[PDB]
RNA sequence: ACCUGGUUGAUCCUGCCAGUAGCAUAUGCUUGUCUCAAAGAUUAAGCCAUGCAUGUCUAAGUACGCACGGCCGGUACAGUGAAACUGCGAAUGGCUCAUUAAAUCAGUUAUGGUUCCUUUGGUCGCUCGCUCCUUACUUGGAUAACUGUGGUAAUUCUAGAGCUAAUACAUGCCGACGGGCGCUGACCCCCGGGGGGAUGCGUGCAUUUAUCAGAUCAAAACCAACCCG
RNA sequence: GUGGCGGCGACGACCCAUUCGAACGUCUGCCCUAUCAACUUUCGAUGGUAGUCGCCGUGCCUACCAUGGUGACCACGGGUGACGGGGAAUCAGGGUUCGAUUCCGGAGAGGGAGCCUGAGAAACGGCUACCACAUCCAAGGAAGGCAGCAGGCGCGCAAAUUA
RNA sequence: CCCGCCCCUUGCCUCUCGGCGCCGGCCCGAAGCGUUUACUUUGAAAAAAU
């Protein structure tokens, strides 16, 4: 028994398919445009981004 | 040592179970108290959450109650006559529950005859009913009353009865001829 | 078990008269708690 | 017939049966009073308990067992103990994986009283819980009713 | 385990007492006492998690060593007492006195009380019997026992105990009409009116209650504590009347705030 | 035609192959700043040097160690206090997963079939009854610390002798006075009130056995018309 | 006057209730194996009567009686790199695979047995004997149990601090 | 073709309580009995941590 905390969780996925041509070029358009400093930084935001989607679409599975 | 649990008993169906513990302090029994007749030994047990239980090795003395009469005594024994569980503890006289015994009959003549003054015994509103059985009395002319131990004398140390009496003195007065 | 485990060995003249004081020291008394014992251990 | 078959003298532990009387009570009748009590909950004491001469100390009526915990029922499968028989409850288990549903069965040994009689193999027994009686006993027999089909 | 256990885990402790997670790895464990382990408030976490008047156990022991803190009219020192239900606890250096009530929450609330309140108690009869000498005597919820009651009252009852003799003053018979709180189960701490009581024999008896808004609820007969005679209670309430609301209806009467302002 | 590519004149079947993402075990090269967490595993529940992990005193059980100490002839004991006796705890916590397949465990129900240190609340008074005459203002026997004589290669080993305590261990009653305390009341005296009283009824449990009573049992109030006096 | 009355605490104490439990029972629910089909019953297996022991109910045990009890709705036997659960992972779902591991319950303290004290232990940082290990010795005797926290070993090959 | 108002609904003896009824048996009044469950929708009671 110890007084600390194990509550963690990643904040991002690598991607499924490793070789796209577009997936690449979206990456760097984004990196490009906003500065950022690798892949991670985006693959965070489309984790974040996915989550507040499927939430958005299980509502929408439910009457009004 | 001795052990009172049930996980060494086989099962419903008949199969056999394996034990997954040690014997525990709860589960204890302990050596009979095989009570005898003799000069009086009683020793003293601690029970489990700290009580006592009064262990009597040997008694030769017990208060018995004429329940017609109602009339309770203390008086001598004198031998074991009869036991419904096992022959042995009558050849070995040892003292048990529901055994039948041989008292003496003395204090009990004593009270009948300071009490109703009529002779009892001896060799050849509402007034008080002296009537007695033709079996209750020939035991009277014997000296001897049949009797029936009602407490547990490994227990609580003390053998304690009534006096045989009725249908049931017919019952064990027939068994005790039988046995013979 | 039928499996063979690593620990196997780990897991496989009258006495002397006593004339002792009244109070008892036979409450304990058994076959592995022996009242008094030869003085000399067997070698 | 005679209730004296064992080795002690069968009695029933609260009736003194040796109080002396004038004779003219003696020339009536020798009746001994029964004891006997309600259990509770609805169930009626049968009347040949009442009525009848039999010693049981784990009767439900006339010994000393209390009824308390659950009421069950089953089908009478066995009468071949002394005093007790060997009763039947079917059921369905249900399994989930397959949706599905599988047939069981669960047998009990019950204490049977002498004041139930003309009971047959195949007739519906309700039985309460009480203390433990034997090694496997721990029911009691309360309330016996026919077969359907058998009359 | 050989014997009795002496320790509580935190995260074991009951959820009510509000205890955060990465203060220690124990809880305290309540003594022995009137209330049961699981329903009542230790007298430290009352004294330190609820008033905020010590930092430490250190300073919840040094206030009780003082003799500072008194429940039910005696002073306490042991620091893990169990207070529980109907329990008056009074601090004159601060001027304050408290009575142990649930909330709609299903937790006991920091509830204060005048100090002519502060004087008696409503107790629950648990147990009616005959001892020695053919005396009569009444056992409550908080195991107080008490000689020579009144032959009209009978198990779930309510009487009203006066602190300093300890003796009964009145009494709120069980019946239909009168007014009860639930101290246990899922409507812990609601307040309403016993409409029917349902009888199982060999069994637990089922009453149901309907507050002041009309909504009913059922429970057993032993999570009910008569409270007032009719609708008006013996004893004051907290914040809450016991009502449970529920978010619709709070959003309905935060519409008709707002439309009435202005 | 249920991913993309391969194994046929055509259409198929059966054995197959490669690519794509993770989990576990072991192991490399690199590692500037900061926050959080983890740490088992030879079917070896195999073996362990050393140290530590459980002790405890309030005004309130027992101080004749000057061990230290104020006041003194009132002088049983000022006060602090090592040691030892007594009381309580040491059955909680921590570690591990070897055994164990209706067993453990989970939900549910029972104690009317048992025990329970503590906490909390109850309870915790005596008429007389041959113990006579002038311990209940307090009864009895011991033992540690301490002093001294010792034995052994050696241990938290202990032997003989001499003192002294109790909330340790035992025994044991209620000292004297008063109508003992309560009810119940024929008569009587005074002023609906006060009194004195012939009398009657009561006045520990716990243990073991037997018997009796226990809702065909007890206790009380209410009562129109109609009688009864 | 070996007068009569007393306040506030501490400790102790028989019993009743309360609290914290503990222990026995009720109902339902477990993985693989039929090339395990009948099992239990002398030496208790199922039930009855009386008793012993036990804190208590009970074949728990002992005498005397009956011949029962379980089974293809899978008893009984065998196996498990089988402590059980709350739970973890992966799934459209259904499921499947893990769960020694900080919460709950059980069990053990090198191995099988026994016991004292106590309200509570079949206790091992308690005791007694046996088996296996192992320390000191003047050889007579004596003392032991890290699956507590650190730390060492487990052919020569190796991973947290004797704070 | 609505809306009132009254009436019949038979029975049986497994259990229980009864009988002033007939030869242990039988008759009778009942105060006795005259379907149950699965399924589905509720309501209680059901540790935290995750
Ligand atoms: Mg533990
Ligand atoms: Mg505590
Ligand atoms: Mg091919
Ligand atoms: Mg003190
Ligand atoms: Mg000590
Ligand atoms: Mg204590
Ligand atoms: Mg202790
Ligand atoms: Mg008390
Ligand atoms: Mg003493
Ligand atoms: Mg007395
Ligand atoms: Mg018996
Ligand atoms: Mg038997
Ligand atoms: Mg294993
Ligand atoms: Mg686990
Ligand atoms: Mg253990
Ligand atoms: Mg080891
Ligand atoms: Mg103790
Ligand atoms: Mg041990
Ligand atoms: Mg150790
Ligand atoms: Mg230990
Ligand atoms: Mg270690
Ligand atoms: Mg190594």
């Amino acid at each position: 028994p110890v007084a600390r905390s194990w509550v963690c969780r990643k904040t991002y996925v690598t991607p499924r398919r490793p070789f796209e041509k577009s997936r690449l070029d979206q990456e760097l358009k984004l990196i490009g445009e906003y500065g950022l400093r690798n892949k991670r930084e985006v693959w965070r935001v489309k984790f974040t981004l996915a989550k507040i989607r499927k939430a958005a679409r299980e509502l929408l599975t439910l009457d009004e | 040592g001795i052990s009172r649990d049930n996980w060494h008993k086989r099962r419903k169906t008949g199969g056999k179970r394996k034990p997954y513990h040690k014997k525990r302090k709860y589960e204890l029994g302990r050596p009979a108290a095989n009570t005898k007749i003799g000069p009086r030994r009683i020793h003293t047990v601690r029970v489990r959450g700290g009580n006592k239980k009064y262990r009597a090795l040997r008694l030769d003395v017990g208060n018995f109650s004429w329940g017609s009469e109602c009339c309770t005594r203390k008086t001598r024994i004198i031998d074991v006559v009869y036991n419904a569980s096992n022959n042995e503890l009558v050849r070995t006289k040892t003292l048990v529950k529901n055994c039948i015994v041989l008292i003496d009959s003395t204090p009990y003549r004593q009270w009948y005859e300071s009490h109703y003054a009529l002779p009892l015994g001896r060799k050849k509103e509402r007034k008080k009913n002296a009537k007695i059985s033709s079996l209750l009395e020939e035991q009277f002319q014997q000296g001897k009353l049949l009797a029936c131990i009602a407490s547990r004398p490994g227990q609580c140390g003390r053998a304690d009865g009534y006096v045989l009496e009725g249908k049931e003195l017919e019952f064990y007065l027939r068994k005790i001829k039988a046995r013979k | 078990k039928l499996r063979r485990r690593y620990n196997i060995k780990g897991r496989q003249p009258p006495p002397v008269q006593l004339e002792l004081e009244d109070k008892d020291t036979l409450k304990g008394v058994d076959a592995s708690n022996a009242l008094v014992l030869p003085g000399k251990k067997k070698k | 017939a005679d209730i004296q078959t064992e080795r002690a003298y069968q009695k029933q532990p609260t009736i003194f049966q040796n109080k002396k009387r004038v004779l003219l009570g003696e020339t009536g009748k020798e009746k001994l009073p029964r004891y006997y009590k309600n259990i509770g909950l609805g169930f009626k004491t049968p009347k040949e308990a009442i009525e009848g001469t039999y010693i049981d100390k784990k009767c439900p009526f006339t010994g000393n067992v209390s009824i308390r915990g659950r009421i069950l029922s089953g089908v009478v499968t066995k009468m071949k103990m002394q005093r007790t028989i060997v009763i039947r409850r079917d059921y369905l288990h249900y399994i989930r994986k397959y949706n599905r549903f599988e047939k069981r069965h669960k047998n009990m040994s019950v204490h049977l009283s002498p004041c139930f009689r003309d009971v047959q193999i195949g007739d519906i027994v309700t039985v309460g819980e009480c203390r433990p009686l034997s090694k496997t006993v721990r029911f009691n027999v309360l309330k016996v009713t026919k077969a359907a089909g058998t009359k | 385990a050989r014997g009795p256990k002496k320790h509580l885990k935190r995260v074991a402790a009951p959820k009510h007492w509000m205890l955060d997670k990465l203060t220690g790895v124990f809880a305290p464990r309540p003594s022995t006492g009137p209330h049961k382990l699981r329903e009542c408030l230790p007298l430290i976490i009352f004294l330190r998690n609820r008033l905020k008047y010590a930092l430490t156990g250190d300073e919840v022991k040094k206030i009780c060593m003082q003799r500072f803190i008194k429940i039910d009219g005696k002073v306490r020192t042991d620091i893990t007492y169990p207070a529980g239900f109907m329990d008056v606890i009074s601090i004159d250096k601060t001027g304050e006195n408290f009575r142990l009530i649930y909330d709609t929450k299903g937790r006991f609330a920091v509830h204060r009380i005048t100090p002519e309140e502060a004087k008696y108690k409503l107790c629950k009869v648990r147990k009616i019997f005959v001892g020695t000498k053919g005396i009569p005597h009444l056992v409550t919820h908080d195991a107080r026992t008490i000689r020579y009651p009144d032959p009209l009252i009978k198990v779930n009852d309510t009487i009203q105990i006066d602190l300093e003799t300890g003796k009964i003053t009145d009494f709120i018979k069980f019946d239909t009409g009168n007014l009860c709180m639930v101290t246990g189960g899922a409507n812990l701490g609601r307040i309403g009116v016993i409409t029917n009581r349902e009888r199982h024999p060999g069994s637990f008896d089922v009453v149901h209650v309907k507050d002041a808004n009309g909504n009913s609820f059922a429970t057993r007969l032993s999570n009910i504590f008569v409270i007032g005679k009719g609708n008006k209670p013996w004893i004051s309430l907290p914040r809450g009347k016991g009502i449970r609301l529920t978010i619709a209806e709070e959003r309905d009467k935060r519409l008709a705030a707002k439309q009435s302002s202005g």
